[PDB]
DNA sequence: TAGCACCGCTTAAACGCACGTACGCGCTGTCCCCCGCGTTTTAACCGCCAAGGGGATTACTCCCTAGTCTCCAGGCACGTGTCAGATATATACATCCTGTGCA
DNA sequence: TGCACAGGATGTATATATCTGACACGTGCCTGGAGACTAGGGAGTAATCCCCTTGGCGGTTAAAACGCGGGGGACAGCGCGTACGTGCGTTTAAGCGGTGCTA
């Protein structure tokens, strides 16, 4: 909550959230990064690593499409 | 004096008559066609049950009386088809299956 | 498995037999005597 | 006043398993699922419409879209639903 | 506010990582983790806050949420839609 | 009336730090397969020989269809009551203390 | 002298009951179906004109295929050094419910 806040309060002044929001945020987050956390697992796999790296979720950003 | 509904002529529980509604307001067409409301209404009824039929077997399986997300995220990943369908959708607190890969794990 | 009122279903049990009588005697053999008679103890002990 | 397909989600569960019940999160998740799906089937028939440029859109129109969204055993079994609820209605 | 960026510390990465099945982590891990939801964030809370302020709004509700994360393609379900 | 703010106990999730160990990298030799290149084989078009078939576009002509206003009377939604469950706390002894009469 | 037990003390798993959530049944309103009017878009009808293969055929050509050398790319081993894993003691502030305002 602390973050979102922060990044909507730079956004846009004297911004109000309904605790709903915040929540649907958390939870869509935390999707995302289990997807991108597993899409990094895999190309670490590729690389024949169990170390994950940060290339390896640049690569996955990259295949995605988030960052090509 | 007495009356059916469309839906119980049609034979299906969905209300017809408020697709045929939902239909109209969204200005999708200038004139929509009568079997138009009645097919959607059958095609969202087999949907229903079968997506309902999926969570029941899930929380059988669980053995849990009350469907959570948990059993609609484990029959929607289940089936192949409705889990390439829905890919880009995600379940709130429907978490995820279970899935280690081989090498991961020391042997066995 | 046992209780007290397995005691009392003991007393009730008790009115088929009427032969039997008492007497008196106290030394620890005879305390050693009460307690293998009131064990209340099951076979998984 | 507030209309939602909760109670027909509720009605057919009762219809596949008697004995089962069901939180309101997961009527929820229903609810929009169903929604989501209409306007999906919705959207396609309009595009397909314009295309062919009919202003009606018929039965026919939406049977071709559903067979569009659904994987194809998914979508015949939906066109076959379809087409016996038709059929009821021409009783 | 300020440093909220750590907030998120190392371990709820690890929990987050640990659902994805990681059996090893390296310590770089957590910086990219954190540009990748801090970018992600901004891009959902910016469409979010367009979606309020279109209808002369001041609370952004679960509704401009996720209709924000349809338009990004991301489809949520379980939040009144 | 749902969000915001301050109170103020209660943990427990974060954190610093300690030890090690198994993992990643650097360098090794090996060997096999896939590039650079030359020779043979196949697929494709030109011109022969000029078309007929049938398909998509276009227009006219009803007529049927559900867009429209309207009444009827409802079945669906909003809410309260009832029933159940999870939580709460007496009890019938349970697990024992301890003066003192007995061996 | 030390033991046996007469008389008495905290406790508690067992048992009886009180403190919270969810579903079904009752009201009652924005309705969904129905009746009849309506017309112009859909569908049935008829060209009509243009683009698509005929069909295999030889005499050619450009691209495909096949063969070969070899050399360097992939890759299985492994020495070793360390930076993440596991396990403490310790702190913070994340969580809990509570009180007062309001936008």
């Amino acid at each position: 909550q602390r973050l979102v806040r922060e990044i909507a309060q730079d956004f846009k002044t004297d911004l109000r959230f309904q605790s709903s929001a915040v929540m649907a945020l958390q939870e869509a987050s935390e999707a995302y990064l289990v997807g991108l956390f597993e899409d990094t697992n895999l190309c670490a796999i590729h690389a024949k690593r169990v170390t994950i790296m940060p290339k390896d979720i640049q690569l996955a950003r990259r295949i995605r499409g988030e960052r090509a | 004096k007495a009356s059916q509904s469309r839906s119980a002529k049609a034979g299906l529980t969905f209300p017809v008559g408020r697709v045929h509604r939902l239909l109209r307001r969204g200005n999708y067409a200038q004139r929509i066609g009568s079997g138009a409301p009645v097919y959607l209404t059958a095609v969202l009824e087999y949907l229903a049950a079968e997506i309902l039929e999926l969570a029941g077997n899930a929380a059988r399986d669980n053995k849990k009386t009350r469907i959570i997300p948990r059993h609609l995220q484990l029959a929607i990943r289940n089936d192949d088809e409705l889990n390439k369908l829905l890919g880009n959708v995600t379940i709130a607190q429907g978490g995820v299956l279970p899935n280690i890969h081989q090498n991961l794990l020391p042997k066995k | 498995v046992l209780k007290p009122e397995t005691l009392r279903e003991i007393q009730l049990s008790y009115k088929s037999t009427k032969l039997p009588k008492p007497k008196r005697k106290n030394t620890n053999r005879i305390v050693a005597l009460k307690k293998v008679l009131s064990s209340k103890r099951n076979l998984h002990s | 006043r507030k209309e939602t397909y909760s109670s027909y989600i509720y009605k057919v569960l009762k219809q596949t398993h008697p004995d089962t019940g069901i939180s309101q999160k997961s009527m929820s998740i229903l609810n929009s699922f169903v929604n989501d799906i209409f306007e999906r089937i919705a959207t396609e028939a309009s595009k397909l419409a314009a295309y062919n440029k009919k202003s009606t859109i018929s039965a026919r129109e939406i049977q071709t879209a559903v067979r569009l969204i659904l994987p194809g055993e998914l979508a015949k079994h939906a066109v076959s639903e379809g087409t016996r609820a038709v059929t009821k209605y021409s009783s | 506010l300020r440093d909220n960026i750590q907030g998120i510390t190392k371990p709820a990465i690890r929990r987050l990582a640990r659902r994805g099945g990681v059996k090893r982590i390296s310590g770089l891990i957590y910086e990219e983790t954190r540009g990748v939801l801090k970018v992600f964030l901004e891009n959902v809370i910016r469409d979010a806050v367009t979606y309020t302020e279109h209808a002369k709004r001041k609370t952004v509700t679960a509704m401009d949420v996720v209709y924000a994360l349809k338009r990004q393609g991301r489809t949520l379900y379980g939040f009144g839609g």
